[PDB]
DNA sequence: TGAAAGTACTTGAGCTTAGACA
């Protein structure tokens, strides 16, 4: 079998024999594209390049850190990158445009830099794989500089099979992925247990603890390791925390610099600096066979990030920890920020119900650090997987005792300055009353002969073009019975009439309610009229 | 006002820590946090402290050197 | 044009027509208690 | 059995993120 080809390469060429475990190896012989589509989920392992071939790896650092691995490992590999020489960046445009791995960015991937350069590579029939690089979730996330491909890349390329990579496979999350990168069925699925025994997960709230600094510096101090705060320079002020204590951390706020970045990276990567903060940065940098804690200070987003964060730690197999600080003012302050930004989204965009798999996303993890159970079950039971059958390493498996009472208590910790006060805890309380998907607009557009001027307005909000109509039809009843008893015209007239009136009350009112109030004032003054045996004049 | 938001000594040399120091009646405490705890800041101690202070330094502090 | 200048006020957000509910937040806040909270900013900080 | 007020201290909080181009 081209096994022998693949045993020579893990011999020599990689230094390996790809034994770490047999699921890969079988995942290795699918990518022979046996099947239709393998659907393999990187997890403690890789084994592509074997199985021109595009690299689709979003960040760059992983194209470099991958490249010069690949060329110490005697493997010419070329990337192509922004960031990258001019020089180089043409003579490898040059060499590739005419006659054995390339790593890019989808930032030029459709931009006239290797879109022409794309059609020759395809026309020529040079490519053999077109693969996402921890095509995690990555794909349905962020900017979305990528549709993921659908025919623009999946199709556009119709040899280079493509092969997926994603971190954390969850049943929602996998059959997306299928979908968003049109995956041709039956996809192979090559999905490897998340269960961990070397992390001991755990969860501690913060208001419980006295002091959470002098608590999480007595974590580090029991054990490299990256603590992670979410954002709003907390990340600097908690490594000048930490440093107090005796905890030598830095930060990695996106709003710093390569430079600052470039060495606070490599520093820690030799142990200069045992600790770094980062926000919500680091998707690299992940290997370092001690990472002894990733405790989150904050929580993340969902059990994709968490998860992903967390299973850096303990890569040769050594206990690693890894808690979760839980605050609940935390938790309401990230469910108004992910609300805020779909509403923001739907302003922008489609539907796209994706939307509210990230509140529910959020939701799962916040009932699950809420829950009484085996943290790794909860983590399987999000995944997919089975029961872990974990020994001591969790909160609930080392002493059910103590996290009950602790969950315990957290229920009866519940209970110009109050202006703001009021306006947050109002905001919070009703904001999750509204529930999942509050996207719900579906703007009813006049049907066919709806008497209304500028019908088609979206300046009251909530206000049906129905409801006006019906308004409309009482303004209409109110002028008849003025008809009978004054004598008017007649109805042909009374219709333009009663269309005025409306759209009169339309531009006094700017709030749905306070239209039908002033729609329904108009209606006893025009009857007072009438008893007035008066005609309703204007 | 300024000086009392730097917790770190970097410039120069010392690139060791700064305690918080609060009175007790007569007793000052140099509240060292972890980096014991409360060791009690005798007068010598304090003493000492102040001789190394530089004539430039305590001048910038306001009060003249002579 | 009444006798008594009555006001009715609710608290409307239903679900927007959504499945009931299922494990809904331990801090829900009752609406009969959130429409205290409610009624107290009113009568209090309504500065008309 | 019932000041009153002005000033010098602390202490806590605490607020999006993502890579490319830029
Ligand atoms: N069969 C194997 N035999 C020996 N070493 C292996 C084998 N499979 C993978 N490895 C090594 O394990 C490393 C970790 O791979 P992998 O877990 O995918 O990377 P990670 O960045 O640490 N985690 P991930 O999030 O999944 O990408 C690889 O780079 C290889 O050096």
């Amino acid at each position: 079998d081209p096994e022998r080809r693949v045993r020579s390469t893990l011999k020599k060429v990689f230094g390996f024999d790809s034994f770490k475990t047999p699921l890969q190896e079988s995942a290795t012989m699918a990518v022979v594209k046996g099947n239709k589509d393998v659907f393999v989920c990187m997890p403690t392992g890789a084994g592509k390049s074997l199985c021109i071939t595009i690299v689709v790896s979003p960040l760059i650092a992983l194209i470099q850190d991958q490249v010069d691995h690949l060329l110490t490992l005697k493997v010419r590999v070329s990337s192509l990158n922004s960031k990258l020489s001019a020089q180089e960046r043409k003579e490898l445009l040059a060499d590739l445009e005419r006659e054995k791995i390339l790593y890019i960015t989808p930032e030029m991937a459709a931009s006239s830099s290797f879109q022409p350069t794309l059609n020759s590579l395809v026309s020529r029939h040079l490519l053999s794989y077109l693969v996402v690089d921890e095509a995690h979730c990555v794909s349905q996330w962020g900017h979305d500089f990528r549709p993921d491909r659908l025919g623009a890349l999946r199709s556009r390329l119709g040899h280079a099979p493509c092969v997926a990579l994603t971190a954390t496979a969850t049943p929602q999350v996998q059959e997306d992925v299928f979908a968003a990168l049109h995956l041709k069925k039956p996809v192979a699925i090559f999905k490897t247990p998340c269960f961990r025994a070397n992390l001991f997960y755990d969860v501690q709230f913060k208001e419980l603890i006295s002091d959470p600094y002098g608590n999480l510096k007595d974590f580090c101090l029991k054990a490299c390791g990256i603590v992670y705060c979410r954002t709003r320079e907390a990340c600097e002020q908690l490594a000048i925390e930490l440093s107090c204590r005796g905890v030598n951390a830095k930060a990695y706020h996106a709003g710093l610099k390569a430079s600052e970045r470039t060495l606070v990276q490599n520093d820690w990567m030799e142990e200069k600096v045992p600790v770094i903060v980062a926000t919500i940065s680091f998707g690299m940098g992940v290997d370092k066979a001690n990472v002894r804690f990733v405790a989150h200070w904050n929580i993340a987003k969902s059990m994709a990030g968490y998860y992903q964060e967390s299973g850096r730690a303990g890569r040769d197999g050594k206990p690693s920890w890894c808690r979760l600080y839980y605050s609940r003012n935390d938790r309401d302050q990230v469910s108004f920020l992910i609300r805020k930004e779909v509403a923001k989204l739907q302003e922008k965009r489609g539907n796209k119900a994706s939307d509210k798999a990230t509140i529910m996303a959020f939701d799962a993890l916040v009932t699950f650090c809420e829950e009484l159970g085996c943290r790794h079950a909860a983590i399987a039971k999000y995944f997919g997987d089975a029961l872990p059958a974990c020994a001591k390493g969790c909160d609930h498996c080392q002493n059910p005792t103590a996290v009950r009472r602790r969950l315990e208590a957290l229920e009866r910790s519940s209970s110009e300055a109050h202006k703001r006060e009021w306006n947050l805890f109002y905001q919070k309380q009703m904001q999750l009353r509204k529930g999942k998907d509050p996207k719900i607009e579906e703007f009813v557009p006049p049907d066919e002969n709806c008497p209304l001027k500028e019908a088609s307005s979206r300046r009251i909000p909530r206000l049906t073009v129905k409801a006006r109509e019906h308004c409309l039809r009482l303004l209409e009843e109110a002028l008849s019975s003025n008809r009978q008893s004054t004598r008017t015209a007649d109805e042909a007239d009374l219709r333009a009439k009663a269309v005025e009136l409306e759209h009169e009350t339309f531009r006094n009112a700017k709030v749905a309610n306070l239209y039908k109030a002033s729609v329904l004032k108009k209606v006893a003054d025009i009857h007072r009229a009438s008893k007035d045996g008066q005609p309703y004049d204007m | 006002d300024l000086c009392k938001g730097k917790n770190i000594c970097e410039h120069g040399g010392c690139g060791r820590y700064q305690p918080r120091i609060r009175r007790s009646g007569l007793e000052l405490y140099a509240e060292w946090k972890h980096v014991e705890k409360k060791i009690l800041l005798s007068p010598e101690r304090v003493h000492e402290i102040f001789k190394r202070i530089s004539d430039e330094e305590c001048f910038v502090l306001g009060m003249e050197p002579r | 044009n009444a006798e008594k200048l009555v006001l009715r006020i609710r608290i409307m957000n239903s679900d927007e027509n959504k499945m009931q509910e299922e494990e809904e937040v331990v801090d829900k806040m009752d609406d009969d208690v959130f429409l205290r909270c409610i009624e107290s900013n009113m009568l209090t900080d309504m500065t008309l």
